């Protein structure tokens, strides 16, 4: 093998050279690695031709004297070392060498310097802290020249290797920070808990540097700290922020209780309360035309039986939800009811609730005249209407509480459940403490019977959604040990570890507390209950042992039946890592195989938690899964397939799905209770006219809102034995799609608070380039005017650099200011 | 200036990530993973079956073990060829067999016919199951065609032709007239041909308002195929099924490859086309009159073979139109103004002027780009969107003529 | 596509690359002490490798 | 005379990268928060009646 | 005989680096973990059995009753109780199954197993592995999204409405009554044309696809060319309804040739029966026909018509943003320089294609690969010009 | 071998070649008088003990499997328009050394090592072109590069006269190796056909 002339020449140059230095007397040492080490660092702004050399150039840099000739020796084997690698013996050499500028040593050696010293600063024991400042000055001085050379991410890389995001936040400047932050926010969603907090409080840091407090406050709602989220809306000033971070906390449904001293108080308060929700939803609503209540008939296409009429009033309520625009069950709904039969005057009535939901004013009106209705079912239904109408939006005076004083204990069961169901839709999340004093004292009621029990610790634990309320708890504990084992493990008694999970909802750590107090109980129960807390609290959290334990626990035999704890195993596998795309299509492929090859009760959970993975969101293999498992043997399997479907369609309008189910309402028109489920289904497909997504990630899919997903869990667990509940009595249950039920419209106003015809361009929104953390890239162009359905996979953006937003993410309320630019 | 060996090593682990290897080596663990979880699959059976009809259909399994030594009269399965006077069935069979049996006592010899699959027992290979396969290819399925064709306002009526078929189709099948009155039977056959536009649609109108007997579409495109008799096959089955379906009308559609040209190359180029010649005459020759079943053969241009002196006897009374006039085209528009969301408010008058001679085809055109330029101003009304109807319609009337 | 990659051609041997095929053909071969191969290919008007 | 009989089923969790990462987390926490008379005595020194099946 | 194929392969492409860093390494390390966590789910799940249940009730009623030797055949017809199979050599049996009987699964033309001897069917082989007669959606709804291309945005949102009509507002046109698969036309210079078929995986994003293209001038006795898509075009209207790209069969198979009579029959029965099947008053269904040409001229008059194939779009070639932009995507995978030279290489530049952009991206890596290999080769700011001429472009005598 | 005679009035055993093994011990095997016969496995086997496209020996009525036969199939049609990887090295080419330093680039490093192509973003080397007059030009450097790369060497004229199936076996199936350079001759395939 022949190389170049010039290059063979050259190499036999570096030859006599290392031959020279190689020699006996070092008198001619120095003179020969002076001419050697200038061309060594040469190609990096060569290092072939010292390939078989290693062992010489090991022994002349030992054998050089210490001093300069050490030195330079140490960095050219440093610099060689990047090839000649059996180990890190660049960076030991490099300590042993000069230490100073090592940046002109070209681009691949300083990467490769900054990487072994990433390794070693994991490396060095906790004991060894003296090279660990050398390491730590080094750094300082590579991260300028990463900033300098577009290499701010791998910087970042290797300070959180090190831990040293705190100086990350002294030294980025905010031309590159964007892309930095947004390099952090992608690592956040798989590092475990510890170094994830420790990210999100980086990442605020530098937001509150910048003042880049929009999404800060975002940042602020992952890491779930009020205290911190209070902090950092004082720290910001300017009105223009103060009414943007209303809009945040309103459309996150959590309430900020503050003072009056803030300027504009009682607009951040009432934005804050979503008192204008309704009033602009209707307003999108008629923009787009659509407001016409359609009627669950067409819907069903019946061109070619009481729970029949009544799945069609249930859906009827869907579509028209948040409306209060309805004259089925408004002029004739007094006529409706008096034609139904036995338990289903209830829901018929939170049905109307639900079409009046956030409809404060045009739905206590409308209500107060049920309520006074002759039937205990029709009262509390009229009960929990008041309590889905009051739900989700704040009040200044609550009505709820007020209307809710004699059926909030009522001696009653029907009476009581709704009032106490109605309470807690309202009050999920406000975490009032009047209202924790008064639903305490009634869990703490005996006359209640088992599942009333059960609704009141759903209605607390929605209430107080992660908010690791100790007395809450301590109530949940004692009612369990007070009520007795056998008659707690029937059927009904798994809606108190459900209060606890929502309780210590995203906190984690200190469930081995709840768990060993809980320890007590026998296991049928036990191990169901704290499997369920454990998920609910560690949900959202990419905890893939958490799922693998649930993964073991779900594979025994089990089988007086205690193995209905491996459904809220299946559930919890969705459950602890839904935030993004990945840990949910693969936990969905994990599902495929459990329904592949599993047990009868697995199968019959596994559906629940396709659905968790991808409410609202139409993925073609899931609906093509579900609809191939609609059909199985096990008619609960068939009930969940049947659910699942109509979630991951929900509040979507998806016409092929659409038609999927009306072929399936063809298939199972001979058995009710599979026909009225699909209609079910369809109805939750076309829910609120797919205005309202229910889907709990908000804030760019990002987002995990803890009322929402509270309303959502409660209903799969429900979900989890429909088979015997829904048939039963829980016709009630599914009225939690209140905290999930969220618009997916962009609301624009302006400085003055005024609604903006300002156009912007929606489609597609999916990354393109990864060469760094760059913005999601948006294609597809379909740009009209400002209120627009956002949906998985597509997001908005602004048609010109006209109209500054008060924060880039653009889905629920954001306000357009004037450019200084614009013309 | 290659200089690759050994130096493509060292510039390939001259840069990378701190890390690559390590996700190179993730990766292949995940590939590794990904190969061993296709290997280790769920239901790891090619056969199906595995519970529903295994458990209980399982249980009457039973009852056919038990009745196992009889239905095994399976074995083989042939066509018969011929007979003597009553008693023996000389027979040709798939297994090239100079096959005679005595039929089984089971089977009288007035059920087997000539040329019919029967199934014979390995053991004495009597005749125990003659078969009525009557087994239809996918595209055979394509030359039959619906019943129910549904009845219009004469599918833009072009009051000639219509009223000159209805007597010898319509009026047939009404058989009011046929038997005394007028000679015997009714004119021998229908040619409702003409440049592509109204051709047929007239016969779905005939069809729409006649009785159940309704028309199977065949294409003769279709029916010249590869390879001698299949042909010959299809045509037979296709007057085996019109006969069977009430005595229904057979339509014979684009008779130019059926029929072929005026002429053959060297009587070698389409001669299976001449295969299909001989034996659909020897099927439509009616032999005794009959006014049960009617046959229609509607092409574009009078391109039949010699037989077309023959029909004269057989396939009288060629008619044709496509040529629609004023009054012609403002009655296709306001059949085709039934449907959608138009109203005949539009001075629909005005565009049938515009275009001269333009078929039935293009006016139900022109009606599908109004509605598609309704849609694509995404206004679904369209009985008072008359100026936008006749906007869209002008200007894709300018775009066919010139684009 | 499947062509785009590359369009190499095959210039025709030259009389010194002839000379190399004389010697790859004839180093398996038995011959006299004394031959001029390059004069020998060079005597070939143009040819190939065959 | 004594089968020492276990149906486990069982197989243990293969748990890899954030697995053992947050397992690390959980080894973070989980840190703080018979001979004389087989030797010499093999029973036969033993004494039987005068009915005793001996070879 | 074929409705579906499993998909459980393609695991997450979604990799938003793409290039080796800390970010790629841990969502990595979370998608090997949960294949592992799968891989112990099932392997837990299927030895942790939920129960012993005697020989699972298969080995005691039927596994015997199927036999030990069996053979293969196809099944031919269906019979309300029996089972008319043809199975080897042309042997026929009518012998009713009631065993390992999957009705659904079973079907006629479908290989089922004979247990000898008392030859009754005992079970059916579903996977097969042999449909292989004529094979078009082998390449079906392809990965390609609409972030593959860029710059062609007006293309994209017309492409799209015509697309989106049906699926999304299926009823805008259903109360307006028409229905209409017109398909689209589509122009555009040689220099592309896959492009068409770019531009087409925006659609392709949902539901199947299906290309038919060069095929031939249908010499075939039977023609049938357009009509066996007809046939693949109701198996998609049973699948997902497909679209059928036919890009450059709509130039050549349908030409506007002068000549009437005596023109290799492609006129009688291929333009002919084209426009059979893109009238929607003969063929129902969701099936859109993308017709793409580079010859706008031999657009035939049935072809030309809007009335029965609406929807013309014209390609253009590329901008001096939408050059800037396909660079971007071509050369965002390769690291061209850390200089980011990028407006040289197209400010000059004119009658420059997707394909000649996608072919001098590739030229210039192989070029740094050759003997320039500087990982981000210094050269390349230049090289990427050096390749961007690469002659090749037109050559004909001299004429001039 | 009285009783070996007796077994083989049988017939003995019957030469099957194994194509599919399932789970439930079964495997469908090839037989060549008749063809595919699903049977059981033999005790001296296990189900994974079955080892596709190989050879295996049958009973003569429930044709159990009686022994694993060596490969027969690869022997008898080893060659019919193809070959296997010859040596024919790059020192015997001679004279076009200013044009194999372009083959060993475009082919060699693709196959060798096509990590560095994912790693510099282009990573599609497929198909070179090789035109020359005739005599220089016939089938070499694909058989240099064929023990360099230790590929194949599938030679195919394309003057061979159906065009369809017959290249779908090499394409996939027969290729016998998965690395190929699937050598094709001079292009017969005129312009436009
Ligand atoms: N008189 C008419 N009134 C209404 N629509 C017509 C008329 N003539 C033709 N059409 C329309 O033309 C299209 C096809 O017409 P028709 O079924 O008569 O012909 P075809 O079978 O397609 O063949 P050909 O055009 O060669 O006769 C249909 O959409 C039909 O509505
Ligand atoms: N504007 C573009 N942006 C991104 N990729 C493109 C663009 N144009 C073409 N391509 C890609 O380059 C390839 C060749 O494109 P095209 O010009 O359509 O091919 P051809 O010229 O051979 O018809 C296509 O496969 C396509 O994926
Ligand atoms: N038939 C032959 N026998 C021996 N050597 C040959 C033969 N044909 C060509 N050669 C030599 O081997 C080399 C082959 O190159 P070439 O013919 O271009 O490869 P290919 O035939 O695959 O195109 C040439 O330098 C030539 O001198």
């Amino acid at each position: 093998q022949e190389l170049s002339e010039e290059d063979k020449q050259l190499q036999d140059e570096l030859e006599m050279l290392v031959e020279r230095l190689g020699e006996k007397d070092t008198s001619l040492y120095r003179p020969a690695l002076e001419e050697l080490r200038r061309q060594i660092r040469s190609s990096t702004t060569p290092l072939k031709f010292l390939r078989p050399h290693y062992g010489k150039l090991k022994e002349i840099y030992e054998n050089m004297a210490p001093g300069e000739n050490k030195r330079f020796a140490a960095d050219i084997i440093s610099v060689l070392a990047m090839t000649m690698s059996g180990e890190r013996e660049c960076l030991k050499y490099r300590l042993v060498g000069s230490q100073e500028e090592l940046a002109s040593w070209g681009h691949e050696y300083v990467r490769h310097l900054a990487g072994e010293v990433a390794k070693e600063w994991q490396e060095l024991d906790d004991a060894e802290k003296v090279q660990r400042e050398p390491l730590l000055t080094l750094v300082k001085e590579i991260v300028p020249y990463n900033m300098a050379h577009n290499a701010e991410h791998e910087a970042c890389d290797l300070l959180m290797e090190i831990e040293q995001v705190d100086m990350l936040e002294k030294d980025i400047d905010e031309n590159a920070y964007a892309k930095v932050c947004l390099y952090l926010t992608s690592c956040v969603n798989y590092v475990p808990e510890p170094e994830n907090s420790a990210l999100l409080r980086c990442a605020l840091g530098v937001f509150r540097k910048f003042s880049r407090f929009p999404e800060a406050l975002r940042l602020a709602l992952m890491l779930n700290d009020m205290e911190l989220v209070e902090d950092i809306f004082t720290s910001c000033k300017d009105v223009v922020v103060q009414k943007q971070m209303a809009f945040m906390l309103g459309r996150h449904g959590v309430f900020l209780e503050l003072s009056e001293d803030v300027e504009e108080y009682e607009d951040l308060t009432e934005i804050m309360s979503n008192v204008q929700l309704n009033s602009n939803f209707l307003a999108l609503a008629r923009e787009l035309d659509i407001m016409e209540p359609k009627v669950p008939d067409d819907i069903y296409k019946t061109h070619l039986s009481a729970r029949m009429n009544l799945a069609s009033s249930f859906v009827n309520g869907f579509v028209n939800a948040a409306f209060g625009q309805d004259k089925l069950l408004t002029d004739d709904g007094n006529k409706w009811l008096y034609k139904n039969k036995d338990h289903g005057m209830l829901s018929a009535a939170a049905s109307l609730g639900m079409i009046l939901l956030w409809d404060v004013d045009g739905g206590l009106t409308q209500i107060d005249k049920y309520l006074y209705s002759s039937e205990d079912y029709i009262k509390s239904g009229a009960l929990l209407a008041c309590g889905i109408v009051n739900s989700g939006v704040r009040n200044e005076c609550d009505p709820a509480l007020a209307l809710l004083s004699d059926y909030v204990l009522h001696n009653s069961n029907t009476m009581r459940l709704g009032s106490i169901f109605g309470l807690g839709l309202a009050y999920a999340g406000s975490n009032r403490e009047d209202v924790l004093t008064l639903l305490l004292p009634v869990m703490g009621d005996s006359k209640s019977s088992m599942e009333v029990a059960g609704v009141t610790a759903l209605a607390c634990g929605m209430i107080a959604v992660g908010s690791c309320n100790g007395d809450v708890t301590s109530t949940i504990l004692q009612t369990i040990m007070e009520k007795s084992e056998t008659e707690l493990k029937d059927t009904y008694a798994r809606w108190l570890p459900l209060g606890l999970g929502l309780n210590h909802l995203g906190k984690g750590e200190a469930i081995e507390a709840i768990l060993a107090a809980l320890e007590v109980v026998s296991e049928p129960f036990r191990s169901f209950a704290n499997t369920l807390v454990d998920v609910c609290a560690y949900a959202g959290s990419g905890n893939v042992l958490k799922v693998q334990q649930l993964l073991h626990i779900c594979s025994e035999h089990f089988d007086a039946d205690m193995g209905a704890h491996q459904g809220v195993a299946v559930l919890g596998i969705a459950l602890i890592a839904m935030g993004e795309e990945i840990g949910a299509e693969m936990a969905l492929r994990t599902f495929g195989h459990l329904l592949r090859y599993g047990e009868p009760t697995l199968r019959r959970a596994v559906p629940l938690a396709l659905a968790l993975i991808s409410v609202s969101n139409p993925r073609l293999n899931i609906l093509d899964t579900l609809s191939k498992f609609s059909h199985d043997a096990d008619p609960e399997v068939s009930y969940n397939s049947i659910f699942a479907m109509g979630m991951v369609g929900s509040g979507t309008n998806n016409a092929r799905l659409a038609a999927m189910l009306r072929q399936l309402a063809q298939y199972h028109a001979k058995d009710p209770n599979n026909l009225f489920m699909v209609r079910l289904a369809q109805g939750l497909t076309h829910l609120g006219k797919g205005t309202l997504t229910l889907c709990p990630y908000h804030s760019d899919r990002q987002l995990m809102s803890q009322v929402a997903v509270a309303g959502l869990l409660t209903v799969l667990v429900s979900f989890l034995d429909v088979r015997n509940i829904i048939l039963g009595k829980s016709h009630y249950v599914l009225y939690g799609l209140v905290a999930a039920m969220q618009p997916r419209m962009l609301v624009t106003f302006d400085e003055e608070l005024r609604p903006l015809p300002v156009s912007v361009r929606v489609g597609q929104a999916v990354d393109v380039v990864g060469q760094a953390g760059k913005p999601k890239t948006i294609t597809g162009f379909q740009t009209h005017t400002t209120p627009v359905l956002l949906a998985h996979g597509e997001r908005a953006e602004l048609a010109t650099e006209e109209f500054l937003p008060v924060t880039p993410i653009l889905e629920g309320f954001v306000i357009l200011r004037k450019n200084p630019n614009y013309d | 200036r290659a200089l690759d060996e050994g130096d493509i090593a060292l510039l390939k682990t001259y840069g990378q990530s701190t890390y690559s290897r390590q996700i190179k080596q993730v990766e292949d663990d995940i590939q590794q993973l990904l190969k061993k979880i296709n290997e280790l699959t769920g239901i790891k059976e090619s056969d199906t079956g595995l519970a529903p009809p295994a458990l209980w259909d399982l249980a009457a399994d039973k009852q056919t073990l038990q009745s196992e030594q009889p239905l095994q009269v399976a074995r083989c399965t042939k066509i018969i060829n011929a007979d003597s006077e009553d008693p023996k069935y000389i027979i040709n069979v798939k297994q090239f067999a100079k096959f005679v049996v005595d039929l089984s006592d089971q089977v009288a010899p007035t059920d087997i016919e000539e040329g019919m699959r029967v199934g014979v027992d390995r053991n004495k290979y009597q005749i125990h199951i003659p078969l009525p396969p009557k087994i239809d290819p996918t595209v055979t399925m394509m030359q039959v065609e619906e019943k129910p064709d549904v009845t219009y306002s004469d599918v833009g009526g072009c009051k000639e032709q219509i009223e000159k078929l209805r007597e010898v189709v319509e009026t047939p099948l009404l058989h009011p007239e046929r038997f005394v009155n007028l000679g015997i039977e009714p004119p021998k056959g229908v040619l409702l041909f003409g440049p592509p536009g109204t051709g047929k649609t007239l016969c779905a109108r005939a069809v729409a308002n006649r009785t159940d007997a309704c028309f199977i579409r065949v294409i003769g495109s279709e029916l010249v195929q590869k390879y001698v008799g299949e042909g010959a096959r299809m045509v037979r089955e296709l007057f085996e099924m019109a006969r069977t379906k009430k005595a229904c009308l057979i339509f014979f559609d684009e008779i130019d490859a059926i029929g072929g040209a005026r002429f053959d190359d060297g009587a070698g180029g389409d001669n299976e086309v001449q295969r299909t010649m001989l034996e659909l005459i020897n099927q439509l020759d009616g032999f005794d009159p009959r006014g049960n079943i009617k046959v229609l053969m509607a092409t574009n241009r009078p391109d039949t073979l010699d037989p077309a002196l023959m029909r004269p006897g057989r396939l009288d009374r060629k008619i044709e139109f496509s040529l629609p006039d004023l009054e012609g085209r403002t009655h296709i528009f306001k059949i085709h103004a039934r449907s959608m969301s138009v109203e005949r408010d539009i001075r629909f008058e005005l565009l049938a002027r515009l275009c001269p001679n333009s078929t039935g085809a293009e006016i139900r055109s022109v009606c599908t780009e109004a509605g598609m330029f309704a849609i694509r101003a995404r206004r679904k009304i369209a009985t008072e969107k008359d100026f936008l109807e006749a906007v869209n319609k002008v200007i894709k009337s300018y775009a066919k003529f010139s684009a | 596509p499947g062509r785009i990659d590359r369009k190499i051609e095959f210039p025709p041997p030259n009389e010194e690359a002839r000379l190399d095929i004389l010697k790859i053909h004839s180093r398996k071969m038995n011959l006299t002490r004394g031959i001029n191969l390059r004069k020998i290919a060079e005597l070939m008007p143009g040819a190939s490798g065959a | 005379e004594v089968p020492k009989e276990k149906e486990k089923e069982k197989v243990s969790t293969a748990v890899l990268s954030i697995t053992a990462k947050a397992k690390k987390k959980e080894k973070e926490k989980e840190k703080k928060e018979e001979k004389e008379k087989k030797k010499e005595p093999e029973p036969n020194f033993q004494l039987l009646d005068n009915p005793a099946r001996v070879m | 005989k074929k409705t579906k194929g499993p998909d459980a392969a393609s695991k997450l492409p979604l990799v938003t680096p793409h290039t080796q860093c800390r970010l790629k390494l841990l969502k990595l390390e979370r998608i090997k973990d949960y294949l592992l966590m799968e891989e112990e789910f099932i392997r837990n799940q299927e030895q942790m059995k939920p129960l012993e249940e005697k020989q699972e009730e298969e080995r005691s009623k039927v596994d015997d009753l199927r036999g030990t030797p069996m053979s293969v055949g196809t099944l031919e017809e269906i019979i309300d109780d029996h089972a008319i199979v043809s199975t080897s050599v042309g042997s026929e049996h009518y012998v009713s199954i009631l065993s390992f009987v999957d009705k659904d699964l079973l079907e006629p033309g479908c290989s089922v197993l004979l247990n000898h001897k008392v030859h009754a069917v005992i079970g059916v082989l579903m996977d097969d592995t042999d449909p292989l007669v004529t094979v078009m959606k082998v390449e079906k709804a392809p990965q390609e999204t609409y972030a593959d291309i860029g710059g062609l945005d007006n293309q994209i949102q017309e492409i799209k409405e015509s697309v989106e009509l049906p699926l999304t507002h299926p009823e805008y046109y259903e109360e307006m009554g028409i229905k209409p698969p017109k398909g689209v036309i589509l122009y555009g210079p040689p220099g592309t044309g896959k492009t068409l078929l770019a531009k087409a995986v925006a659609n392709q994003t949902s539901a199947t696809f299906l290309r038919v293209v060069g095929s031939e001038l249908i010499q075939k006795y039977l023609g049938d060319g357009p009509k066996l898509v007809r046939e693949l075009f109701r198996v998609a209207e049973e699948h997902a309804p497909s679209i059928v790209f036919i890009d450059e069969i709509d130039a050549i198979g349908t030409k506007r040739y002068d000549s009437n009579s005596g023109g290799e029959r492609e006129i009688q029965r291929t333009m002919l029966e084209l426009l059979n099947q893109l009238d929607g008053f003969d063929s129902r269904g969701d099936v859109k026909v993308i017709m793409a040409t580079n010859r706008i001229e031999t657009l035939d008059p049935a072809l030309i018509r809007p009335g029965r194939i609406d929807r013309k779009i014209e390609f253009p070639l590329p901008d001096e943003k939408t050059k800037k932009r396909i660079f971007q995507i071509h050369t965002s995978r390769m690291t061209l320089a850390d200089d980011v030279t990028l407006d040289d290489l197209i400010m000059a530049k004119d009658d420059l294609s997707g394909a000649d952009i996608k072919a001098i991206c590739t030229e210039a890596g192989l070029m740094a690969l050759r003997e320039r290999r500087m990982k981000v080769t210094n050269e390349d700011f230049k090289k990427s010009k050096e390749n961007v001429l690469y002659k090749k472009q037109e050559g004909t005598p001299e004429g001039l | 071998l009285r009783e070996e005679l007796q077994l083989l009035q049988e017939q003995g055993s019957y030469v099957g070649e194994v194509v599919r093994a399932m789970d439930k011990k079964k495997v469908l095997v090839k037989v060549h008088p008749e063809g595919k016969f699903v049977v059981d496995v033999d005790k001296n086997i296990d189900i994974n003990d079955v080892t596709p496209n190989c050879r295996v020996a049958l009973r003569n009525d429930s044709y159990t499997l009686h022994k694993i036969l060596p490969n027969k199939v690869d022997p008898l049609v080893s060659l019919m328009m193809v070959e296997k990887v010859p040596d024919s090295t790059y020192e015997m080419i001679g004279g076009l050394d200013k044009q194999i330093k372009e083959i060993k680039e475009v082919i060699e490093l693709p196959v060798k090592h096509p990590e560095l192509f994912e790693a510099l973003g282009i990573a599609q080397p497929k198909g070179v072109l090789l035109y020359g007059p005739p005599g220089t030009g016939k089938t070499l450097l694909a058989r240099a590069v064929a023990h360099h790369t230790d590929c194949t060497f599938i030679r195919v004229s394309g003057s061979e006269l159906e065009g369809a199936r017959m290249v779908r076996e090499l394409f996939v199936m027969a290729r016998e190796h998965a690395p190929s350079i699937i050598f094709m001759d001079e292009i017969d395939s005129i312009g436009s056909s």
